[PDB]
RNA sequence: CGCUGGGUAGCCAAGUGCGGAGCGGAUAACUGCUGAAAGCAUCUAAGUAGUAAGCCCACCCCAAGAUGAGUGCUCUCCUA
RNA sequence: UUCACAUCGACGGGAAGGUUUGGCACCUCGAUGUCGGCUCUUCGCCACCUGGGGCUGUAGUAUGUUCCAAGGGUUGGGCUGUUCGCCCAUUAAAGCGGUACGUGAGCUGGGUUCAGAACGUCGUGAGACAGUUCGGUCCAUAUCCGGUGUGGGCGUUAGAG
RNA sequence: UCGGAGAGAGGCUCGGUGAAAUAGACAUGUCUGUGAAGAUGCGGACUACCUGCACCUGGACAGAAAGACCCUAUGAAGCU
RNA sequence: CGGUAGGGGAGCGUUCCGUGUUAGGGAGAAACGCGUGCGUGAGCCGCGUUGGACGAAGCGGAAGCGAGAAUGUCGGCUUG
RNA sequence: GGCCAGUGAGACGAUGGGGGAUAAGCUUCAUCGUCGAGAGGGAAACAGCCCGGAUCACCAGCUAAGGCCCCUAAAUGACC
RNA sequence: AACCCAGAGCUAGCUGGUUCUCCCCGAAAUGCGUUGAGGCGCAGCAGUUGACUGGACAUCUAGGGGUAAAGCACUGUUUCG
RNA sequence: AGGGUGAAAAGAACCCCCAUCGGGGAGUGAAAUAGAACAUGAAACCGUAAGCUCUCAAGCAGUGGGAGGGGGAACC
C-alpha cells in the first residue's frame, strides 16, 4: 500500500487517448485546387 | 417461497398445453379399450 | 436511389485453399477471415453471408514468432471452479492441430448468430491433402507482404 | 482399449472355498447360459479402429428384431441376446464367424477385472449418496440429514456445479479391478471367483484380463 | 404389532473384496554436457542430458444436442 | 572463538497485501438479521506435513534456513458463549487465510440490543452503567437464475436396431 | 462415536373439489470489468437444443411489517 | 431557437348555458376502426355494425374541466 | 425601479493553500471548466477528462478530439 | 391510562401525490441572522415590464498593494572554526 | 351492494335430446346471435379460426436496413 489508485475522472485523465507525438498534432488537411464555380442546377425556361 | 413475478401469458399456455395434452395421450388408451370392448372374446368386463 | 442490398446467394461461393506451412498465424488468419466475410465484394454486406468457403491444408506446420510457440496458452475453462486449463501452444500443434487456426479466425470474425453461422465456412485440415474439390478450390489470394 | 479379449458370464450367488490349507476364502461364482461367440471384428482401415465383437444369451429369433438377426446371420452364427465388443490392441487374429472361445487362458491370467451393471438404488439422498455427515439428533436441533448448506453469499451468486446434491446412485455399469481367479471347474463351465463382484445374481458381467 | 426371545430374503455395517499403476511425455527449482560472445571463464546465447506428490496422457465412469450433431453392418418399403 | 551475511540482525530506508484496529462516511433505515457452533463448500499463499534442491558454524541421526511446490493432508478431548487463549494424549503435521468476520427463505440461540428481577456503584429522584447476575415463542406449500437427477418433442434430411 | 433397518401420516402418481401471500413488464446465463463504488438487463470472452417432473436453497441486496437499534422534529405520552 | 427548478406567450379538448322547441337526424345520434386524409401538437374531418335516439358548426360564458404513479381508492379479472 | 419566482448540504477536474499522515471518490475556503440543467463522437463499458453544442428534414459533402490488421469506418502507407 | 360519538377536514416547518400541446427566456446549491442550521427573511443569480443610460470584447497607459521568488538589515532559531 | 326485455308479455303452444337443468327447430314480435344471470357494450382476462414465422440459442425485447413468404392486384 502507500499508493494511491486512480479512479472516475480521475482514471480519465490517466488514460484517455492522447495523441502524444508532436508530429500528428501538427498535421493539417489537404486543400485543394479552387474548384472553379459550377452552374445553376434548374432552369423554368425549358 | 414467494414468487417474484407474475410469468406471462406465453409461459403459462406452455404449461397449460402441457396438462391438457398430457390428457390428451391417455384418451387413445381408452379408444383402445373401447375399440375392444366392440364384442369380443376377451377375459374382462364381466 | 436505394443501395443494393444482397439478395439470395446460395451454393457457388469460391473455395480457396491455403497451405499453412510456414505461414505467420495472425496475419494468415486477417487475410483468411477477410474472406470468410467477404468485403472483397462490392457485393458486401454486414448482414447477409455474402462469404466464400476456403480450406486451410497442413495445419500442423503454421509458424508463431518469438518465443510464442511455447508461450501462448490455450485456455478451456470448466464452469466449475478449479478448472482452469492451461495449454501451451505447443501441446496443442502436437496434440489437436486444427483448433489452433479454428481460434484465430474464430477471434477474428463477428460472433453473434451470424458470425457463428459462418465460422462453418472454414475447413482445417492437418494433412497435405484435401478431401474437397467441390469449386477445384482456387487458390487463396495473399495481400501481405510479410508471413 | 484392454489387454486381452475377455468374456462376459453371468453373477451366480457367493459361496466359500476352503483352501485346502485351511483358510477360507469368500468366492463368486459365474456361469455362461449360452457360449461367447465372436460376431465380428473390425480392423484400422475398414473402420475407425481394432475389436471383437462378442455376443452371449443365445435366445428364440422372435425375442429379437430384424436388423439384429441380420447382423447375426451375416456372420452365420447362432442367436443372442447380450453382445457388446472388446476393443483390442490392434493386434486381432480372429475369424469373425463363430470362434467359440473358452477359459483355457484366465487360469494362466491369474488376475481379472470385470465389468458390472451395479444395482439401483433409486432416488438416494445426501447422507447416503455422497457420504455426508448429519447435524445433531437432538439438542433442539431441526435440520437432520439435510444437505445443510449449499454456497457462499453474493459473491458466488449461484451454487458452483458439480455441487453433491441427491440424486440417483446405482444403475451404472462399474469395473472392479485386479481380482484374482481361482479354482475352475469347465465340467460344469463355472468360475470360482474371489471376491465380490456387481450385481445380485442373474446380471450380465463383462470379465476381461487386467490393465495393470 | 401388548411386552419379550429367534430369524430367511432385502437394505445395511462395526463384515467382507479390491483400489490407487511398468505408468510414458513435457516441465519449475536445481545439477549438468559441449561452447563462444570476451584469443580464459560461464548450464546458454546455438544445440542437448537428468529430474518433483506439481502439468498432460494413462486409470475408472458418462459422453455425437460434439447442432462441427461422427463411425458400420444389418434392416425397411419404389404400387400410387 | 577469528570471520558482516550458517544463523540474529541494532540504527534508519523502500514496497506489496487487505483479512486486525482504525479514518471518510459513497450505496442500503417503505428495513443489507449480529458473535460462536453444526452441515457443506470452493478458492489464495508468501509451505505447518508429505515431493524434489541449494547453502549450513551439514561426520552421521537430528536440524537451521531459504528455492520450485497448493495434488493431497491439515486429530480426540478438558476450560470459556467466546478460532494459535490453553493444559492433557497422540500424531507425518496436527497452517494462516478469502468466500456480506462463507453459510439462520439450511439448523441451535450459549452471548449481545426487549419487557421481570437482584448485586456493586452513580443519581436526592425517575432511573443508569460498550460492569455482573437468573429467565426470556428466531416465521416460509420455490415464480426465475443456480445445482443434482431424470424424461418428452424436435434436430441429426428417407425411416429404424 | 457412526450411522442403519423398520411401521404409521405426509411427500410421489392417478380421479374429484380447489386457495394463498407476492406480482412495472420480464424473450430472466457464467467469469471478469464497470457503474450511486457487491448487475440476467452495460462491455469483452466463454458457455448453453426447446421444454417438463422430482429434489436442495447460493442469489433475484427474495416475502413480511414506510425499522423496533442511531439521529432529527422548537413531535406525542409516562414517571421524578 | 439544448435546457431541470421556474417565468411569460399562443392553443386544443370535455360537460353545461346564450344565439335555438337551431342546421341536421329512424335512409339513421355515440363507443370501434380504413384513410401516414389534416395539424408543430394537444386533436379534427371524413368511414362502418346488430343495436339507435338526439343533437353539431360559428361567435361567446361557466367550470365537480384533461391521470400510469399518493404501500391512493371502488369493481372486474388474472400469476402462483 | 414595478409585478413575481425558484434557490439555499452541490460534485469532480486544474491551480494556491488549511486540517489529515503534503492518506482518501475526505474535509474546508479562493479563482476557472464540465456535470448539475447537455445531448453527440473519443475514452471497450463509464455525470464530473478531450473536441463540441443538438429547430427539422436529407439513402449529400469537409473536418475537430481520436484514429487506419480482424471483430467496426479508414494505408497490414512511406522512409530514420 | 379503555371504547364509541363529538370539537375535528385538529396540528404536522415531515413523507408521498400535482393529469392536455406547442413556443420564447431560463437559474442556484453563496453571505448574513435565526432555539437556526435535511426550514425561513434579506441580499446574490432568472422572468416580464418602464425609464436613464452607456458598453461588452481586444489594445495601451497609469495607481496602490507585499503574494511567488529571493534576503539575513528586523525578530526567532542555526551549524564550523 | 344490488336500476334500465319489449310499444304491448304477445315470456315462448307443439316437437325432439330429455334426471323437466339446459338446448335445437316451430311460434310471437320490427328485431329474441331483444328469451328472461335478457337494453349500447369498451379494457384488462379466457378461447377459437385463418396468414406468415421460432428448437446452436444471448434479449427493458423496440428501432433503421429487409432476406423469404402470404394479401385484396404501389401501399398494409
Amino acid at each position: 500500500s502507500s499508493r494511491p489508485q486512480k479512479k472516475g475522472t480521475a482514471h480519465h485523465m490517466k488514460t484517455r487517448p492522447k495523441k502524444t507525438a508532436r508530429w500528428d498534432i501538427k498535421r493539417g488537411p489537404a486543400v485543394y485546387p479552387p474548384l472553379p464555380p459550377l452552374p445553376a442546377e434548374w432552369t423554368i425556361v425549358s | 417461497a414467494v414468487p417474484k413475478k407474475r410469468t406471462s401469458i406465453y409461459k403459462k399456455r406452455i404449461r397449460k398445453n402441457i396438462w391438457k395434452k398430457k390428457g390428451y395421450w391417455a384418451a387413445l388408451k381408452a379408444f383402445s379399450l373401447a375399440k375392444s370392448l366392440s364384442t369380443g372374446n376377451s377375459k374382462s368386463f364381466f | 436511389w436505394y443501395p443494393k442490398s444482397a439478395d439470395h446467394v446460395p451454393t457457388d461461393k469460391k473455395w480457396y485453399v491455403v497451405d499453412a506451412t510456414d505461414l505467420i498465424l495472425g496475419r494468415m488468419a486477417s487475410t483468411i477471415a477477410i474472406h470468410i466475410r467477404g468485403k472483397n465484394l462490392a457485393s458486401y454486406t454486414p448482414s447477409v453471408d455474402m462469404g466464400a468457403f476456403v480450406i486451410v491444408v497442413n495445419a500442423d506446420k503454421v509458424a508463431v514468432s518469438g518465443k510464442k510457440r511455447t508461450q501462448k496458452l490455450y485456455r478451456r475453462h470448466s464452469g466449475r471452479p478449479g478448472g482452469l486449463k492451461e495449454e501451451t501452444f505447443d501441446q496443442l500443434q502436437k496434440r489437436i492441430p486444427e483448433r489452433i487456426i479454428e481460434h484465430a479466425v474464430r477471434g477474428m470474425l463477428p460472433k453473434g448468430r451470424l458470425g457463428r453461422y459462418l465460422f462453418n465456412h472454414l475447413k482445417v485440415y492437418k494433412g497435405a491433402e484435401h478431401p474437397h474439390q467441390a469449386q477445384q478450390p482456387i487458390d487463396l489470394p495473399l495481400r501481405d507482404k510479410r508471413i | 482399449v484392454d489387454a486381452g479379449i475377455g468374456v462376459m458370464g453371468t453373477k451366480l450367488g457367493m459361496m466359500s472355498f476352503f483352501e485346502e490349507d485351511g483358510t477360507v476364502v469368500p468366492v463368486t461364482v459365474i456361469g455362461f447360459k449360452e457360449g461367447n461367440i465372436v460376431t465380428q471384428v473390425k480392423t484400422e482401415s475398414t473402420d475407425g479402429y481394432n475389436a471383437v465383437q462378442v455376443g452371449y444369451e443365445r435366445l428364440r429369433d422372435r425375442k429379437l428384431t430384424m436388423p439384429e438377426r441380420g447382423h447375426l446371420n451375416k456372420a452365420g452364427v447362432i442367436p443372442m441376446r447380450h453382445l457388446q465388443e472388446f476393443r483390442l490392441v490392434s493386434v486381432d487374429d480372429f475369424t469373425p464367424s463363430q470362434k467359440l472361445l473358452f477359459e483355457e487362458l484366465f487360469k494362466e491370467g491369474d488376475m481379472v477385472d470385470i465389468s458390472g451393471t451395479t444395482i439401483g438404488k433409486g432416488f438416494q439422498g445426501g447422507i447416503k449418496r455422497h457420504n455426508f455427515k448429519r447435524g445433531l439428533m437432538t439438542h433442539g436441533s431441526k435440520s437432520h440429514r439435510a444437505l445443510g448448506s449449499i454456497g457462499a453469499g453474493t459473491t458466488p451468486g449461484h451454487v458452483y456445479k458439480g455441487k453433491k446434491m441427491p440424486g440417483r446412485m446405482g444403475g451404472t455399469k462399474t469395473k472392479i479391478r485386479k481380482l484374482k481367479i481361482m479354482k475352475i471347474d469347465t465340467d460344469l463351465r463355472v468360475v470360482m471367483i474371489k471376491g465380490a463382484v456387481p450385481g445380485k445374481p442373474g446380471n450380465l458381467l463383462r470379465l476381461a484380463p487386467a490393465k495393470i
